[PDB]
């Protein structure tokens, strides 16, 4: 799950 | 009955909005729409199906979007509510999130009752103590912290959405139907 970069 | 123009609306609310925009380095992820790739994100719309932010916030007030200021309160949290979803806990962006939150809260009551209502808090102030809604991010062993949209009752005769604790106490009776202060 992605996160803000 | 009661119909907001959109001037009336913009002059009250927008200094709500201001005090978001204000909070630095708090807004400064919500002051234009998630842009997945920009920011490494491929799943975001799998998660947020209804996206909103500042600018379309403030785009909706400019152009007339809002037929009454409830329409806004639930755009902002449905604001504050995507990226408490999508941000871990732990991530500056869901704090800030929360920064801007406790800002609104403290912000809406005086406007909302300059505009004829009750306050301007949309939640419950804790949960029920157990045995959706335009700001619920859609979905296509728990924990009892939800806190759910404090409910309505309409004016009968101005049409405005009071909140039923705000209005309706424990020794009145409304067997015609709940009337508002001014209007009665
Ligand atoms: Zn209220
Ligand atoms: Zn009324």
């Amino acid at each position: 799950r992605h996160r803000k970069v | 009955k009661k119909i907001f123009k959109p001037e009336e609306l913009r002059q009250a609310l927008m200094p709500t909005l201001e005090a978001l925009y204000r909070q630095d380095p708090e807004s400064l992820p919500f002051r234009q729409p998630v842009d997945p790739q920009l920011l490494g994100i491929p799943d975001y719309f799998d998660i947020v199906k209804n996206p909103m932010d500042l600018s379309t916030i403030k785009r909706k007030l400019d152009t007339g979007q809002y037929q009454e200021p409830w329409q806004y309160v639930d755009d902002v949290w449905l604001m504050f509510n995507n990226a408490w979803l999508y941000n871990r806990k732990t991530s500056r962006v869901y704090k800030f999130c929360s920064k801007l939150a406790e800002v609104f809260e403290q912000e809406i009551d005086p406007v909302m009752q300059s505009l004829g209502y009750c306050c301007g808090r949309k939640y419950e102030f804790s949960p029920q103590t157990l045995c959706d809604d335009p700001s619920q991010p859609q979905t296509t062993k728990k924990k009892n912290d939800t806190l759910d949209p404090e409910p309505f009752v309409d004016c009968k005769e101005c049409g405005r959405k009071m909140h039923q604790i705000c209005v309706l106490h424990y020794d009145i009776i409304w067997p015609s139907g709940f009337v508002c202060d001014n209007c009665l």
